[PDB]
This record gives structure tokens, C-alpha cells and sequence, in this order.
RNA sequence: CAACGUUGAGUUUGGAACCCUGAACAGACUGCCGGUGAUAAGCCGGAGGAAGGUGAGGAUGACGUCAAGUCAUCAUGCCCCUUAUGCCCUGGGCGACACACGUGCUACAAUGGCCGGGACAAAGGGUCGCGAUCCCGCGAGGGUGAGCUAACCCCAAAAACCCGUCCUCAGUUCGGAUUGCAGGCUGCAACUCGCCUGCAUGAAGCCGGAAUCGCUAGUAAUCGCCGGUCAGCCAUACGGCGGUGAAUU
């Protein structure tokens, strides 16, 4: 089923599937998927009525684009205020305390 | 290499404590600490008002026994004519300062004097002599030899004499050491008397290690 | 729920600074104390450590501490 | 259910019976009464295969002393343990076992000795030394 | 090491007991009592006793050498001389332990 | 430095000293040469300079150098040489590090006939 | 083991077929000390060898390992400054071992899903000569043979 | 895998309880992963 | 009245003890007797040198035995005869009533 | 150990018979037998025995070497500073960052990962403390506070393991970095620089070149638990404790 968000779950089991959105993680899948809607299938052997239900329901979560824009603007902000996180976003090394003496080497790659 | 202090080998085998007292764990700092100060007093004391009158004051030990009302300060000592002779004897002099130190609160303190009945047979004397000799500028194979001397007719089956640093002021130390008899130091049965002691020259520090084997 | 914090003297500070009305320098060691919107406008001056830097207090600073904004490491290159 | 078959078949507790013996192995414990009759494996007020999960080891460690002899359908075990895991505990009523056999009848001691469920295990856990990972594990060493 | 830090210690000491129970007490006023508001100047209280008052501050050595590092607490003493003293049989009940 | 020894790692080390350019080049050029020949089996060049004596220490002013290498199969060249100038001790640790080297060449690579 | 040679550890049976040699796979597929999961794996895969032919599995064992077992290898020696690939010839123990080994090692590298059908997969074609335990041996051999001039002790 | 904070393992090791790894029976984990409908 | 000895040393202990149960087993109370309770055993291990080596390590203990003492019946005879008693300066007397 | 009944139990009974605790004592000495060996020390075997040839681990480190390490634990000769090279304070710094070298954790998956329900430890620490029960929170945590100066009470959930249900080969339900948002706690103060939670993010990485390290049995491997330092911690470290348990000479 492709219509949910712009994007393509394929052929395994719901939950599993729903993640593959950008903004959705383990905890927004099996809440959605185990409480609102209520049913646990296949992605292809999802009924019309169970997907209506799954549309609307992640409809009201933030995804891809509103999430990416998020952060952007966030990281944007504290970019623009000069601040000590920004200093660090800017100039590629890490903000959260971390050592640069040795492993920057995830976030140093860029 | 380096060996253990004999002393602390045999614990609960041949050689018994000598703070003898107990406390629950958060206590047991504080009577530590007690125990120190009091052993500071006790040793300043007879250090001044003995070298003031010129002579050897063998301190062999100091036994400390802590007992709820009374606590309690055995001094074993070689030559304690230099602290009773004085008028005011240092059962009392000493008794009033201690007492000052610790605390009077639940607690009040007894000093018992020991003589230990041959000086040349405990360590500690014998290093105190060595230590005189050697502040002496006697050269220090005659105060090894005097000291071997002394104590063979004091009673000795074993010894053994280390003395370490500049000796005769020479620029580059040295360890000079003289064993005699039989001196296990392995056997954990042997009874081991052992003493460390440190001296001040004109040339800076000397070492003095001697251990004492009185047998099994 | 909990409060946030702000140094003394600097909270009696801009309240006599802001009760004249006068935009004046201040001189500060909290490197802690939040932003708290009743200054903004303001010129403070932090210590780095050796220098006091003139910073201007904006809208978006609220809900910062102020040492994020005076840089106390010296690096340019190898 | 298996509880009144433990209490209804031992009134005496566990110390008053003719017929007793006691494993321990690593720092498993386990005290062993026999009886006559049918045969069980009472372990903790539980089965044997329940307990003991039925890995087949652990199972056979325990019917072993059992079949030295062919005694399975002539005696019912009761025993209960503590310490260690399962495999000790095993063990435990293995030798606990060999020990009620040995007080029953002492004709049984040929058997048991050729066997080997007579020892004790000694062996046990060696304590970490300092300076060394675990026990005689040396850290990652450069020579340079 | 210097006589100067086991000073140190010891005027936090004395400035430690001064204040103890008006920090226990403006301690409680500020947890116990809501308003946030209220909090700024019970917090003002709070800022007030000297920097050297706080508990936090204290910084243990050991009772003979003043070692900062390398306390055990029980016996106040840095490792060395405690193990000196262990094997002057100071300590009472202290044997060397082979397990 | 060279390149026919690109494949070698040499680490430079002053202990109590200051390096300075010259020492650099001289370090470069003595253990050049010492390893430049036989650098088919070197791996690695620990070279440790220690001063000590005229104003900073008693006794005479003496350089130390130290100097390690490895091979690639064989490990543990060691050579330590104290001498007057750094340069001096430097000259000293390169003419000991040739003799040790072509004796490891010599040993193993002359498909020496070792019967037993 | 200069000085002191081994003394012989008791040969056990494997607890459902009384057996020394599905102990010693037993005890040769374990990992970390889990005796709980290799039970388990092994006697699926006497259940799958069960299931796919009809044949007695306790045979197919030694069908397996008679397949297998080497008779003879080489070793490097060092003679006369010469650097020499001499057939030593091999002891029955050491040929269970490195028999149980080959057969263990192209069973972790097999194409499959589970560990049984791996094991299973490999005793069906060392059973028949069919496999790369096999082939390895034959190898084995064939580097023995080549060398077979090498052996002064013939 | 040990080095995550989001699983019962990785909160264990990290020697932090947390939704993943709960002090009692009583304490609310994620939302439920339960429903399954397997039939034949 | 049930004591609680806590020594260090076990001569100490068991002779103090052996003062206590026959003071008691004299002035005619009857005894559960000395009952052992589980040593408690304190482990430090310290570094051996005052620089760098990191592997020499000096391990000692503090091992505290405790006895229990279960006299049944409190004579005035009893009290007495144990409150008097002379117990060496190494033990720890604990007398919960 | 059994019972009465309860999950709070009791101190409510008997037993000292099992276990455990910790004190005394016995036991292992090539002591016995056989075979070997100049008779000798011993060496191969056998019996009994829980244990057999230092039964297993630990403390133990000779004369000395390296003018090894340490004047920053402590002590000290001599030299030097003494309105400063000493002392009080608030901020920084020891946590920087092109890289290089070393010790470690987590990994690249089905001998596996997730979920649910069941079972078995040891040793530790704990009155400025450990904190059950109950109540509010998805959650760290918050309110309440029994019991316990500890074979009594608490930390306390042992985890691997097993019975089931999902994925059965993917850069994935692998792996989890990095980073945003919102919070919790300690603490006068958490920006430089604490730790922990919830939602989101989802990098590298398909067992690793030359080379090299650890290990001879309760060992390796693998699973967790506790401690000390400690207001809080950078602990994956260091010191311990137990669970499962090999191959080889
Ligand atoms: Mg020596
Ligand atoms: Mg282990
Ligand atoms: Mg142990
Ligand atoms: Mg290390
Ligand atoms: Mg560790
Ligand atoms: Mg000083
Ligand atoms: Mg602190
Ligand atoms: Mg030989
Ligand atoms: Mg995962
Ligand atoms: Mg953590
Ligand atoms: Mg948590
Ligand atoms: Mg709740
Ligand atoms: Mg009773
Ligand atoms: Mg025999
Ligand atoms: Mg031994
Ligand atoms: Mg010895
Ligand atoms: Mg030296
Ligand atoms: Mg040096
Ligand atoms: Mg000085
Ligand atoms: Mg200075
Ligand atoms: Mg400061
Ligand atoms: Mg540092
Ligand atoms: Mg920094
Ligand atoms: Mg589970
Ligand atoms: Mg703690
Ligand atoms: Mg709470
Ligand atoms: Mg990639
Ligand atoms: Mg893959
Ligand atoms: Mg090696
Ligand atoms: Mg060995
Ligand atoms: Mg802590
Ligand atoms: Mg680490």
C-alpha cells in the first residue's frame, strides 16, 4: 500500500511496515497498529475500511516533510543565535559533550 | 625484591595486635584517629623530657586497650629510670596530657609502665642505639659490632642488621648489612621481632631495618 | 515546576537597570543564570575567563544560559 | 497436587527419615529422601522433567545412580534444593543419591565405585586475581 | 601536601557547622513550598551563606599525610599508610586475606 | 624523508628535549640511510631523545638516543648510545642499528644452510 | 607440555543413544558452553536426516566420518636447511577430530536457515561421498601424495 | 544488542530501569505488541 | 536476656564467653547457649606502591565473629553475676532485654 | 525441619533428627600392596579413601640487576623564592582537534533479534543510610513511609536457560552512532562539561591486510549481580561473586 504518507510499506507485517515512514519509530507503530485501529495483518491483506482507519489516524502525527523542515528550522535557529550548539553545527564537530581528541569519526565524515 | 614486614606476616599466628580494641565501622575512623593522637603525645613527651637528661630511652611499644569506661595504655619500655626517677613521674605528668587529648566524656584513661627485662633483645632499643652511635660520627661497623655484641650476651639466637643510605658522608649511598646465627624469614612459625627506624644526619637520611629471631 | 535559575546580583541588577530605564553594560560572572525575558535589549558582557564580551540580548535567547554565548576555547587551525 | 504427595507420602520432614543422603556440588545444595515403592522425581514439590527442563543430561545425571543397579521402578525420590543452577543441582542429587544408596544397602558400593558417583566434585569456581581480566585471562598485550 | 588545602578543609568545617540547619531549613521551605514566585526569593535565601557552606564543597583527606586522592573512608586514611600501619598491627582486626 | 621507505613508520620523540628543524633533517638523514638499504624487512622507527647534564641536571652534558626497530617477522632491534652532541649520538645509534639489521639479513635471508 | 603427557579423560555417551561419537559432535558444535542449544540442533537434525531418508541416522554417522576421515596428511619440517612438506601419517583419534572439524566448518557455511538442516544437509552428502568434507580430505590427499617423495621414513 | 536504551537488554546493561525494562508487574511498559490472528 | 559478643579475635570471644556461661551456669539461670552467627568479613585491597604500578595490590580483611548468648530465666542472682563479670577489652557486649 | 493458616504474617507450637553457621578435632604420610630399580632416592601400576603423589587456588619474591620508578602521598641533604616561586576568592583550564599510537565496550545477525508466560545463585553493601506498602506519572521519578544498627528488614529484577507467538536472509524486527524536541534527579550552580526518561533520527558496519595477543579444567568462551571511590557522575574502568561450560597437547 503506497497511499499511506506518500510512501511504499511492502509485504510484511503492519507494524514493521508503518515504520518506514520518517516520524514514525517502534512506540507511534504498535500504539497506532494495537490501539486505535485495533488489527494486526499483512500490508496486502489490509481490507479498504482498516486502511481508511490507518490513513486518517497517521494523518495526525507529523511525517517526512513537516518533521524534516522541524528539525531544520530548529538546527536553523540555534545556527543563526551564535550560540555554543550552533558554533559546533556549523562547524561539524559534536555538541553533546563528546571528546574531539579521538572518535568524531560518524559525525567528522562530512 | 622487596620482602614483607615480618611483622605483618604473622598476624594471628605468633604475633598479636597491639591496639586491641573494637568499634562499629563508622567509629572505627574516629578511635584510629584517637589512638594516633595519643601515641603522638605519648612518644613527644618522654622524647623531651628524657633527652633533656641526657640518656637512652628504649619506647619498646605502645599497647592501647579500649574498654567502654576505662581506656587503658600499657608502654613497654627498657630503661625506665629516666621516666620514674623525675619527681614528677610520668605515670601522672603523662596521664593528665593524655587525658587531655582524647577526650573526658564517658571515658578516663590508665597508664601501666612495663619493663621489658632484656633491652638487647627487642629491635626497636637496639636501633635507638645504633641510631645515638651513628649521630655520633662513630663509623658504623663499629656501632654493627657493638650492637652484634650487646645483644648475643643479651640473649639472642638470630639477627640480622641492615643500615642504608650515605654512610660516613660519602656523595653516593649505599646498604651495608650483617646477618648472624639463623634468621628464617619465610618460616611463619619463627617468632620475628622486627623494627624500622630513621635517622637525621649532617648528610640527610639513614635507614635502619633489624630483625630478631628468638626462636620457634 | 521547578524554578529556573538566575544569579542574585544579576537579577537586582537589571531590575534597577530596567525600573531607570537605561540601556547600561553589565558586567557578569554567571555563566549560569537563564535569560529570563525581563531582559532583553540589554548589553551584557560575559567573562570568558580573561575578557568580558558584549553580547545583545534578543527574543529567541529566552530559556539559554549565557555561556553558551561567550566562547572560552581560542582555536583557529593547525 | 504433587504437594500433598510429597506431605501425605513423608510426614517426618526432611531429617527424621532411614533413608537420606546429600548432594552438594559448586554452591548447589540438595537433600535426598528415598522411599519404596513406584517410582517419581519429587525435585522443589516439582517434576523432574519440569525442573530440570529436559535437557537430557541433566535428567540422566540424575537417573543415573539408578541405573547402576536397575532400581528406576523400585524407589520414589523427594528432594530439595537451593544454591547454583540447574546443573549443580543436578549433580547434587546425582551424589545424594549415591550417599541414601549407600545407607540402604552396602552391597551397592561395587557397583557406585567403578561407576564413579561416590566423589565429591571438587572442582570450583577460581577467584579473579588482580591485575588479569578474570582468572588466568591476561589483558591485550603489546609488546610494543 | 601543603598546609594551606588542609585549611582550607578545615574553615569549610567551621562554616559548614554555622550554617547547617538554615540550609536544612530553607532546603525544606523551597521543596515543601509551592509559588514559584515565592521560590525566586527563597532561592535568594539560598544564594546568601558563602560558597565554602555548601556540603558539596567538603572535600575528604586523609586524617595523617592530607592526601586528597585515594581515600578509604572507614579508616580516614590514604592507602599507603594504611597499609604501613597494617603492618604494624595498628589496625585492630586487620589481617592480610588470602581467599 | 624518503620515499622507498614511505612504507615506514618513523616516530620522533623528544623525552625531556626540544626538537628543532635540524634535528628533524639530521634524524631524517642518519637513520636514512641505516634503514634505506635493508627497508624490504623495517617496519618501524621509535627513536627517543634524552638530555640531561649542563644546566639542567648534575653530572656531564650527555644525549642519549634511543632507537627501536621492528621487522616485519623479527622484532626487538634495540640500540641506546650516550654521547657529547645530539648529532654525535645520532651518528652513534645509526652505526649501531647497520650492524644489527645486516646481521638479521645475514642470519636469515643468506638461505643459510642450517642442517639440524 | 614439555615435560608431562596427557593422562585419558572418560569417553561419555550422549544421553538418548548411548553413544561416544554423537557425544564428541555434541561437544564439538558447542558454543559458549550451551549444551541446552546444541542437544537441541543436533537431534532436529537426526530428525530432519530421519526425515528425508529411511535409512538407520546411527549408520549415517559412521558413513559420515569413514567418508571423512583422513588416513594420512602432511606437516612442515625442517631438514637440512630445506623447508620440506613431509607425510606424517595420522593417529585415529586426531582422525575423528579433524573428520567431526571439516564436517563442522562446511556445515557453518552452508546456504541454509537453521543449523540442523545444515548439519543434516552435510552428513546426507558426506554419507554418499557427495560434499566439500569430503573433497577436502581427497585434497588432503592429494597434497600428501605429490609431497610423498618427501618422506624419508617411508 | 546491549548499546540500545530503547530495549529491555541495552537498559539493563546501561543499569537504567526504564520503560523498556519495568521495577514491577504493575508498571506500564509500551503499547501493547499482543494481537496476532493466526488460524489453520 | 540475650547477648550479642562481637570480636575480632577468636581467643577473645570464646574465653570471654566461657566467663559468661559459667558465671551464669554458677548463679543456677539456664543457657541456650553460645550460639555462632555468620563472620562478617570485610575485604579492601589497596595499591602496593605510591606511584604508577597498578597491579600491585595489597589485599587485607577485617573478619568480626559474633556470638549469641541466650540466658532464660533473670535471676537477681543472674544480673548480678553478669553485670559484675570482667570481659577483656577486645570484645563487644550487646544485652538486649 | 515439620505444622496451623496468611501473603503482613505470627514469635504460634514441637524436633536438633536434614541443612547451615563456626569452634574444637580427625584425615593424605609414597602410609599399605604389587611391579620395577645398584640395597638408594625415586619412577609405572593397584587397593582403600571425599580426596594420591606440591589434592586445588592464595599470601609468600634470596644474594643481586636495571646509577629502573617515585623529592606531587610521607620523610629528608643541599640549593633557590620570600609585598612573591607563598596565601584568599570568582571565572576559565586539565573535557581543545588535521592526525598518529595503545587499552576497552558494542557490533555486522538466525548457535540469532522481539514479545509473553514460567525456574535456579553467590558474595556483598545499608541510621545524615538502604528504603518495602500504597497512591499520582507512558516514563525516569514524585507523595507516603513499614522493617532494619542487620543469618531477622531493604537494595533485589539475577541474566544466560526453557515452554509458546512473530520475523526464515534483507544494510532488515540486524546494528545502533549522530542529532532535534520534550522532560526527570543530584546539587547554591549541569552553557563550556553530569547522569537518567519519553517521542523522533537511524551513520558506519556482511567477521576485517601485513602482523599480533590470551588461554591446559571449572580454565577459555559466554551471562549477569555487588562493592569501593561517591551530593551527582564520564564505570564500558578497577576489585570481587556466582550461572552455563568446551576443544587440544
Ligand atoms: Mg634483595
Ligand atoms: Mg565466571
Ligand atoms: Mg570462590
Ligand atoms: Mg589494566
Ligand atoms: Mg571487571
Ligand atoms: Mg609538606
Ligand atoms: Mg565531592
Ligand atoms: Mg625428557
Ligand atoms: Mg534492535
Ligand atoms: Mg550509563
Ligand atoms: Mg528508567
Ligand atoms: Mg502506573
Ligand atoms: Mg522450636
Ligand atoms: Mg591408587
Ligand atoms: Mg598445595
Ligand atoms: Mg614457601
Ligand atoms: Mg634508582
Ligand atoms: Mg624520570
Ligand atoms: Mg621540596
Ligand atoms: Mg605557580
Ligand atoms: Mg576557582
Ligand atoms: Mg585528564
Ligand atoms: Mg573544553
Ligand atoms: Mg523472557
Ligand atoms: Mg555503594
Ligand atoms: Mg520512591
Ligand atoms: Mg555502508
Ligand atoms: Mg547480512
Ligand atoms: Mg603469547
Ligand atoms: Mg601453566
Ligand atoms: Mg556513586
Ligand atoms: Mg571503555
Amino acid at each position: 500500500v503506497r497511499v499511506g504518507n506518500v510512501e511504499i510499506p511492502n509485504n510484511k507485517r503492519v507494524e514493521y511496515s508503518l515504520q518506514y515512514i520518517h516520524g514514525i519509530g517502534r512506540s507511534r507503530a504498535r500504539q497506532i497498529l494495537c490501539d486505535l485501529t485495533l488489527e494486526n495483518k499483512l500490508t496486502k491483506e489490509l481490507s479498504e475500511d482498516e486502511l481508511l482507519q490507518v490513513r486518517d489516524e497517521v494523518t495526525k502525527y507529523m511525517i517526512e516533510g513537516d518533521l524534516r523542515r522541524f528539525n531544520a528550522i530548529a538546527i536553523r535557529r540555534l545556527k543563526e543565535i551564535q550560540c555554543y550548539r550552533g558554533v559546533r553545527h556549523i562547524q561539524g564537530l559534536p555538541c553533546r559533550g563528546q571528546r574531539t581528541k579521538n572518535n568524531c569519526r560518524t559525525l567528522k565524515r562530512g | 625484591g622487596q620482602k614483607i614486614n615480618p611483622l605483618g606476616f604473622r598476624l594471628g599466628t605468633t604475633q598479636s595486635h597491639y591496639s586491641l580494641w573494637f568499634s562499629q565501622p563508622k567509629n572505627y575512623a574516629e578511635g584510629l584517629q584517637e589512638d594516633q593522637k595519643i601515641r603522638d603525645c605519648i612518644k613527644n613527651y618522654v622524647q623531651k623530657n628524657t633527652k633533656t637528661s641526657s640518656g637512652v630511652e628504649g619506647i619498646a611499644r605502645i599497647e592501647i586497650q579500649k574498654r567502654i569506661d576505662l581506656i587503658q595504655v600499657i608502654i613497654h619500655m627498657g630503661f625506665p629510670k629516666l621516666l620514674i626517677e623525675n619527681r614528677p613521674q610520668g605515670v601522672e605528668d603523662l596521664k593528665i596530657n593524655v587525658q587531655k587529648e582524647l577526650n573526658c566524656v564517658n571515658r578516663k584513661l590508665n597508664i601501666a609502665i612495663t619493663r621489658i627485662a632484656k633491652p638487647y633483645g627487642d629491635p626497636n632499643i637496639l636501633a635507638e642505639f645504633i641510631a645515638g652511635q651513628l649521630k655520633s660520627r662513630v663509623s658504623f661497623r663499629k656501632a654493627m659490632k657493638k650492637a652484634i655484641e650487646l645483644t648475643e650476651q643479651a640473649d639472642t639466637k638470630g639477627i640480622q642488621i641492615q643500615i642504608a643510605g650515605r654512610i660516613d658522608g660519602k656523595e653516593i649511598a649505599r646498604i651495608e648489612w650483617i646477618r648472624e646465627g639463623r634468621v628464617p624469614l619465610q618460616t611463619i612459625r619463627a617468632k620475628i621481632d622486627y623494627c624500622a627506624y630513621t635517622v637525621r644526619t649532617i648528610y640527610g637520611v639513614l635507614g635502619i631495618k633489624i630483625w630478631i629471631f628468638m626462636g620457634e | 515546576k521547578k524554578n529556573p535559575f538566575v544569579a542574585n546580583h544579576l537579577l537586582r541588577k537589571i531590575e534597577k537597570l530596567n525600573k531607570k530605564a537605561e540601556k547600561e553594560i553589565i558586567v557578569t560572572w554567571s555563566r549560569a543564570s537563564t535569560i529570563i525575558p525581563t531582559m532583553i535589549g540589554h548589553t551584557i558582557a560575559i567573562h570568558n575567563g580573561r575578557e568580558h564580551l558584549p553580547i545583545y540580548i534578543t527574543d529567541r535567547m529566552v530559556g539559554h544560559k549565557l555561556g553558551e554565548f561567550a566562547p572560552t576555547l581560542n582555536f583557529r587551525g593547525h | 497436587d504433587l504437594e500433598k504427595f510429597v506431605k501425605s507420602r513423608l510426614p517426618g520432614g526432611f531429617a527424621a527419615q532411614t533413608v537420606i543422603g546429600t548432594g552438594r556440588r559448586k554452591c548447589a545444595i540438595a537433600r535426598v529422601v528415598l522411599q519404596e515403592g513406584t517410582g517419581k522425581f519429587i525435585i522443589n514439590y516439582r517434576d523432574a522433567k519440569e525442573y530440570l527442563q529436559g535437557n537430557p543430561l541433566w535428567l540422566q545425571y540424575v537417573k543415573t545412580p539408578l541405573a547402576t543397579l536397575g532400581y528406576e521402578t523400585n524407589y520414589d525420590v523427594f528432594v530439595k534444593a537451593h544454591g547454583g543452577g540447574l546443573s549443580g543441582q543436578a549433580q547434587a542429587i546425582s551424589l545424594g543419591v549415591a550417599r541414601a544408596l549407600l545407607k540402604v544397602s552396602a552391597s551397592h558400593r561395587a557397583p557406585l565405585k567403578q561407576e564413579g558417583l561416590l566423589t565429591r566434585d571438587s572442582r570450583i569456581v577460581e577467584r579473579k586475581k588482580p591485575g588479569l581480566k578474570k582468572a588466568r585471562k591476561a589483558p591485550q598485550f603489546s609488546k610494543r | 601536601a601543603r598546609k594551606s588545602l588542609i585549611q582550607r578543609e578545615k574553615k569549610r568545617r567551621n562554616l559548614e557547622q554555622k550554617y547547617h540547619l538554615i540550609r536544612r531549613s530553607s532546603k525544606q521551605e523551597i521543596r515543601k513550598v509551592t509559588s514559584l514566585s515565592d521560590k525566586w526569593e527563597i532561592h535568594g535565601k539560598l544564594q546568601s551563606p558563602p560558597r565554602n557552606s555548601a556540603p558539596a564543597r567538603l572535600h575528604r583527606r586523609c586524617f595523617l599525610t592530607g592526601r586528597p586522592r585515594a581515600n578509604i573512608r572507614d579508616f580516614g586514611l590514604s592507602g599507603h599508610i594504611l597499609r604501613e600501619m597494617v603492618h604494624t598491627c595498628l589496625l585492630p582486626g586487620a589481617t592480610r586475606s588470602s581467599w | 624523508w624518503d620515499g622507498p621507505l614511505s612504507s615506514v613508520k618513523l616516530i620522533l620523540q623528544g623525552r625531556n628535549l626540544e626538537v628543532s628543524d635540524n634535528v628533524r633533517s639530521h634524524v631524517e638523514d642518519k637513520v636514512g640511510k641505516s634503514v634505506a638499504k635493508h627497508s624490504h624487512l623495517v617496519r618501524e622507527v621509535d627513536v627517543r631523545l634524552s638530555a640531561r647534564g649542563g644546566d639542567l641536571s648534575k653530572g656531564p652534558k650527555l644525549r642519549r638516543c634511543e632507537v627501536t626497530l621492528f621487522t616485519k617477522r623479527h622484532g626487538v632491534i634495540r640500540a641506546e648510545e650516550d654521547a657529547e652532541s645530539l648529532y654525535s649520538s645520532i651518528d652513534l645509534v645509526s652505526s649501531i642499528i647497520q650492524r644489527k639489521l645486516r646481521k638479521i639479513k645475514d642470519k636469515v635471508s643468506d638461505h643459510g644452510r642450517h642442517m639440524k | 607440555s614439555r615435560r608431562g603427557t596427557v593422562e585419558e579423560k572418560t569417553a561419555k555417551s550422549d544421553p538418548i543413544y548411548r553413544n561416544r561419537l554423537v557425544n564428541m559432535l555434541v561437544n564439538r558444535i558447542l558454543k559458549h558452553g550451551k549444551k541446552s542449544l546444541a542437544y537441541q540442533i543436533l537431534y532436529r537434525a537426526v530428525k530432519k536426516i530421519q526425515q528425508k531418508t529411511e535409512t538407520n541416522p546411527l549408520s549415517v554417522l559412521r558413513q559420515a566420518i569413514r567418508g571423512v576421515t583422513p588416513d594420512i596428511a602432511v606437516k612442515a619440517r625442517r631438514v637440512g636447511g630445506s623447508t620440506h612438506q613431509v607425510p606424517i601419517e595420522i593417529g585415529s583419534t586426531q582422525g575423528k577430530a579433524l573428520a567431526i572439524r571439516w564436517l563442522l566448518g562446511a556445515a557453518r557455511k552452508r546456504p541454509g536457515r537453521n543449523m540442523a538442516f545444515k548439519l543434516s544437509s552435510e552428513l546426507v552428502d558426506a554419507a554418499k561421498g557427495s560434499g566439500d568434507a569430503v573433497r577436502k580430505k581427497e585434497e588432503t590427499h592429494r597434497m600428501a601424495e605429490a609431497n610423498r617423495a618427501f618422506a624419508h621414513f617411508r | 544488542g546491549r548499546g540500545d536504551r530503547k530495549t529491555a537488554k541495552g537498559k539493563r546493561f546501561n543499569h537504567s530501569f526504564g520503560n523498556a525494562r519495568p521495577k514491577n508487574k504493575n508498571k506500564g511498559r509500551g503499547p501493547p505488541k499482543a494481537p496476532i490472528f493466526p488460524k489453520g | 536476656i540475650r547477648i550479642k559478643l562481637r570480636s575480632y579475635w577468636v581467643p577473645l570471644i570464646e574465653d570471654s564467653c566461657k566467663q559468661i556461661m559459667d558465671a551464669a551456669r554458677t548463679t543456677n539461670a539456664k543457657i541456650m547457649g553460645p550460639v555462632p552467627l555468620p563472620t562478617k568479613k570485610r575485604i579492601y585491597c589497596v595499591l602496593k606502591s605510591p606511584h604508577v604500578h597498578k597491579d600491585a595490590r595489597f589485599h587485607f580483611e577485617i573478619r568480626t565473629h559474633q556470638r549469641l548468648i541466650d540466658i532464660l530465666y533473670p535471676t537477681a542472682q543472674t544480673i548480678d553475676s553478669l553485670m559484675q563479670l570482667d570481659l577483656p577489652a577486645g570484645v563487644d557486649v550487646e544485652v538486649k532485654l
